[PDB]
């Protein structure tokens, strides 16, 4: 956790619904924007921490 | 030694190549493109 890994996510089609409907995840709540509607917005980069 | 100190990359791309023979190219940078 102190040496936390980061991946940059840039210039790809970001499929999201496959993450939601996997349902193997214990804690998935979302802040900033609704979960089912952030499949429809575009960003410059996404940081996977 | 040109490709040294690769720091803070924000984009990466690899493609198929190109090329008494003349190669003409136009580089423009408009609207963040």
């Amino acid at each position: 956790v102190y040496a936390w890994n980061r991946k940059r996510i840039s210039n790809c089609v970001a499929d999201y619904s496959v993450l939601y409907n996997s349902a193997s995840f214990s804690t998935f709540k979302c802040y900033g924007v609704s979960p089912t509607k952030l499949n429809d917005l575009c960003f410059t980069n996404v940081y996977a921490d | 030694g040109v490709y040294s100190s690769a720091n803070n990359c924000t984009f990466e791309y690899v493609s198929q190549p190109f090329l008494k023979n003349l190669r003409e190219f136009v580089f423009k940078n408009i609207d963040g493109y």
